[PDB]
């Protein structure tokens, strides 16, 4: 079968940071080969299962989250790491049992004239719980003098655009992050290598 | 090849509104607002005011709210600040610094990366 | 309403000594803070943005860390050049107060 990873790797579209797709794969053999051999991977960090032994473990469910984030802040996608991403829009469980892959992709997202297409969550009322989607548009409400659905001194739109340019630098420039999560359940295991 | 030039200060009498103007050397100026900070003569520095992405938001210091008017001429790629009124505490040096995170549509540069030069605005009669 | 407070407010370390200055902020500030290099009558420029990374151009000796409500800024081997004042500022909440200031001296 050899279920492809290109559906989540080489797809031209990417939910910015919060509409991140949650694609589950089943009844296949990943083979985890191209994931390790490729030398273009900026970051390849795994927790728990060692990188070499992935093919030897037969799980039952595998999730492949995908998105893009500021290049400098890629480190924030890790267990037990707080900041302005994990704390507001996409948090990972402390006892995580998966891998995270980060690519440097400038030629594909940083347009010469500038790109403002990709959105970014900044403001929220309460902290975020692990593995939850927070697609939202309601205007931020500071509290006292809560205004209404309008922009004012205390009231702000809880979204922003990265504003990518070709020559921002190593940081502040597109990165492409894919998080592979493995889960084992009482149901029979199906996903593993040769 | 980035730098910023300020001017429009000096001996200023009370009740006047001199034009404190600063301009940029070269970049996508229209896509990056800025801020103005004030350096007390020997104490420290707090602020002056803010200018947003498309001249939309105009925030000021609470202590001096409603007095200063800060505007931007995008065509000239310059920023102007006027002085509606003065007290004895406005004897500082004004710096104007660019932005690029949590200040403008599009995060490009780290907050307060360059600054540049200064203008002395001591007020007396 | 944000209030900043730098504990030391004055240092005098040896040329080859490691100086670990600190910055404390009220409420929560998350991961938005910067440190500055105020030489008398000069632009403060920048060393560390987000309190976790050094801007491209500053010497690699300096470093920073911290989160939540507390941050630390470490200088490894300060040369006689590094005798400027240092300020810590947050930029998260619309009122972005500016740190008090810490005069650096030589023993
Ligand atoms: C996505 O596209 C890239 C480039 O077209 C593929 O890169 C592969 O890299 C391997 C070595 O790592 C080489 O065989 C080729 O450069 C590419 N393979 C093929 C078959 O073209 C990448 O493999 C694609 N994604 C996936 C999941 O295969």
């Amino acid at each position: 079968n050899l279920c492809p990873f290109g559906e989540v790797f080489n797809a031209t579209r990417f939910a910015s940071v919060y509409a991140w797709n949650r694609k589950r794969i089943s009844n296949c053999v990943a083979d985890y080969s191209v994931l390790y051999n490729s030398a273009s991977f900026s970051t390849f960090k795994c927790y728990g299962v060692s990188p070499t032994k992935l093919n030897d473990l037969c799980f039952t469910n595998v999730y492949a989250d995908s998105f893009v984030i500021r290049g400098d802040e890629v480190r924030q996608i890790a267990p037990g790491q707080t900041g302005k991403i994990a704390d507001y829009n996409y948090k990972l469980p402390d006892d995580f049992t998966g891998c995270v892959i980060a690519w440097n992709s400038n030629n594909l997202d940083s347009k010469v004239g500038g790109n403002y297409n990709y959105l970014y969550r900044l403001f929220r009322k309460s902290n975020l719980k692990p593995f939850e989607r927070d697609i939202s548009t309601e205007i931020y409400q500071a509290g006292s003098t809560p205004c209404n659905g309008v922009e004012g001194f205390n009231c702000y739109f809880p979204l922003q655009s990265y504003g990518f340019q070709p020559t921002n630098g190593v940081g502040y420039q597109p990165y492409r992050v894919v998080v592979l999560s493995f889960e084992l359940l009482h149901a029979p295991a199906t996903v593993c290598g040769p | 090849e980035v730098q910023l030039v300020e001017s429009g200060g000096g001996v200023v009498q009370p009740g006047t509104s001199p034009r404190l103007s600063c301009a940029a050397s070269g970049f996508t100026f229209s896509n990056s607002g800025m801020h103005w900070v004030r350096q007390a003569p020997g104490k420290g520095l707090e602020w002056v005011a803010v200018i947003w992405y498309d001249g939309s938001k105009k925030y000021y210091v609470d202590s001096v709210k409603g007095r200063f008017t800060i505007s931007r001429d995008n065509s000239k790629n310059t920023l102007y600040l006027q002085m509606n009124s003065l007290r004895a505490e406005d004897t500082a040096v004004y710096y104007c610094a660019r932005d690029g995170t949590v200040a403008v549509r599009g995060v490009m540069n780290p907050f307060f990366d360059y600054w540049g030069q200064g203008t002395l605005v001591t007020v007396s009669s | 309403d944000i209030q900043l407070t730098q504990s030391p407010s004055s240092l005098s370390a040896s040329v080859g000594d490691r100086v670990t200055i600190t910055c404390q902020a009220s409420q929560d500030i998350s991961n938005y803070l910067n440190w500055y290099q105020q030489i008398p009558g000069k632009a403060p420029k920048l060393l560390i943005y987000d309190a976790s990374n050094l801007e491209t151009g500053v010497p690699s000796r300096f470093s920073g860390s911290g989160s939540g409500t507390d941050f630390t800024f470490t200088i490894s081997s300060l040369q006689p050049e590094d005798i400027a004042t240092y300020y810590c500022q947050q930029y998260d909440n619309l009122p972005y107060t500016f740190g008090q200031g810490t005069k650096l001296e030589i023993k």
